[PDB]
């Protein structure tokens, strides 16, 4: 519901009621209208629809004008992958999301296909803009369809764009005086969009001053914080959720039962196979489709939770498991039908050793939920089946030893190959 | 950046070393290695060492003839290579990759990497 505020707030809508409310202290009026998707966890969903759209009517009843020429704008967003078959008009047609306009002055956010611009209009009309833009040629992509935090700061010199802390783009501004900012804020799609194009948004903000990197640093963690896990999308992690399984330390590796053996192979996914050349990426929606229980009021999962992992073997839930006698510093996990066996372990603790925001967890194999003792974690493992040849080598789905030890060290190891996503089928991505 | 390379008799020894303070200013953790790469093959991991308690790993066609090692305190890495045979020719790599497992890089797992320097062994 925001982060740190420190007297430079006035505008902070945020979710109340079935509805979006300015908590800044100055009391905008806000209009939700009916194309508008609203959530609990502070998201609203911008569509091609006529209705979909909010008007904020910032106050002009003060005497106070809290804005001159240092201000900050600040939000979380999600922004649907392109299209295969429509990459063209993707790269090309650009559209408004949030428009502020008051006697051609004000500000504006706009898209063009993996671009986010901001642009200043002075009160003059002259205008400049800045821009960040995410590469779409990555195998795996931080940024496409998955939830990640903006920040646009403004003063004399510089306008800046921070993307989830770090400062990313710069245009200096000396050419343009002051902006009118007053005006209403509108927030909805508008250009030449596909009927099928939308936009998620979260925790929108307004400062009237420019905000230090430390600050935005910080507002980026207090935003991120949650008691539950996350997705692969940056969404609340859920239990009886179907889930395809990435790991952060095997980005272009997923898991399979393998045919002849009650164990997970790792194999390299596949890629983008059309041909167009301005994208590339590698398919998600592979390997085993997996499924999080419960061991026991909502399905929400949360850290230090014990669960059983599952995953879909054809038409039948099969389990995922650890032999109770493994000497080895790992082991290949056990993949089987739902049992109870003295032999096995099936307890897991799913975890969030990183302390700082990620969508990464990790998956803790204990002998009991009260125990102390700690077996191992679930992670990737490399075995040589020919000889040591660095090159010709197996990969598998292991409990771990070795993994116990590395998650101590700070800062936390972002590429351990015992960190891991779970990705749901999601509207906004399409391979 | 690689240095040490050039022609060596066989089997004599050459020593390797990198300046590895380059290709690891992105990675908190990391395994530093060596690949390899003759005329007409395809790349072929050597050796690596983990920043993270210096544990060592070997190719067996390099066993009990090369070590791999790290100064830390230059951040130099070096690559010893005793009784070179034909076999050992090729422009040798030095390169980082992130500390993801417990087992060597494979070489399309590397992340930053060095010019190379050519090491050629002769006989007859």
């Amino acid at each position: 519901l925001g982060s740190e505020i420190l007297n430079n707030i006035i505008l902070n809508l945020r979710y109340k009621d079935n509805n979006l409310i300015d908590l800044s202290g100055y009391g905008a009026k806000v209009e939700v209208y009916d194309g508008v998707e609203l959530n609990d966890k502070n998201q609203f969903k911008l569509t091609s629809s006529a209705n979909s759209k909010i008007r904020v009517t910032q106050n002009q009843n003060i005497i106070f004008n809290s804005v001159f020429l240092d201000f900050s704008v600040s939000f979380w967003i999600r922004i649907p992958k392109y299209k295969n078959d429509g990459i063209q008009n993707y790269i090309h047609n650009e559209y408004t999301i949030i428009n502020c306009m008051k006697n051609n002055s004000g500000w504006k956010i706009s898209i063009r296909g993996n671009r986010i611009i901001w642009t200043l209009i002075d009160i003059n009309g002259k205008t400049k803009s800045v821009f960040f833009e995410y590469n779409i040629r990555e195998d795996i992509s931080e940024y496409i369809n998955r939830w990640f935090f903006v920040t646009i700061t403004n003063n004399l010199n510089n306008a800046k764009i921070y993307i989830n802390g770090k400062l990313e783009s710069n245009t200096d501004i000396k050419d343009i005086r002051e902006v009118i900012a007053n005006g209403e804020i509108i927030f909805k799609l508008d250009g030449d969009i596909d009927r099928t194009q939308f936009i998620w948004m979260k925790y929108f903000s307004i400062f009237n001053t420019e905000l230090s990197q430390s600050n935005i640093e910080e507002r980026y963690k207090i935003q991120s914080y949650s008691e539950y896990l996350k997705d692969f999308w940056g969404n609340p992690l859920m239990y009886n959720k179907e889930y395809y399984m990435f790991n952060a330390g095997n980005k272009n590796s997923y898991i399979k039962l393998k045919k002849d053996s009650p164990v997970g192979e790792i194999l390299t996914r596949s890629k983008y196979n059309q041909n167009s050349k301005y994208i590339n990426y590698r398919d998600l929606y592979i390997g085993e489709k997996f499924i999080i229980r419960r061991k026991s009021n909502d399905d929400i999962v949360r850290k230090e939770d014990y669960i059983y992992l599952d995953f879909f073997n054809l038409n039948q839930e099969w389990r995922v498991y650890t032999y109770k006698y493994f000497k080895k510093e790992e082991e290949k996990l056990f993949l089987a039908p739902i049992s109870d066996s003295d032999e096995f372990y099936n307890t897991i603790q799913i975890k969030e050793y990183d302390e700082q925001p990620t969508y990464s967890c990790q998956l803790l194999f204990k002998k009991d939920e009260e125990s102390t003792d700690e077996i191992g974690l679930i992670g990737i493992h490399r075995f040589y089946e020919s000889g040591i040849v660095f090159e010709e080598y197996k990969d598998y789905f292991c409990i771990s030893k070795w993994y116990l030890k590395e998650v101590k060290r700070k800062p936390y190891n972002l590429k351990l190959g015992c960190n891991w996503q779970f990705i749901p089928k999601d509207e906004g991505w399409t391979e | 950046v690689e240095s040490g390379g050039g022609l060596v008799q066989a089997g004599g020894s050459l020593r390797l070393s990198c300046a590895a303070s380059i290709l690891t200013y992105d990675l908190d953790y990391y395994y530093i290695g060596w690949v390899r790469q003759a005329p007409g093959k395809e790349r072929e991991g050597v050796s690596c060492i983990s920043s993270t308690d210096g544990a060592t790993y070997y190719a067996d066609s390099v066993k009990g003839r090369f070590t791999i090692s790290r100064n830390n305190a230059k951040n130099t890495v070096y690559l010893q290579m005793n009784n070179l045979k034909p076999e050992d020719t090729a422009i040798y790599y030095c390169a980082a990759a992130p500390l993801a497992g417990r087992y060597c890089p494979a070489s399309h797992e590397y992340g930053y990497w060095g010019q190379g320097t050519q090491v050629t062994v002769s006989s007859a």
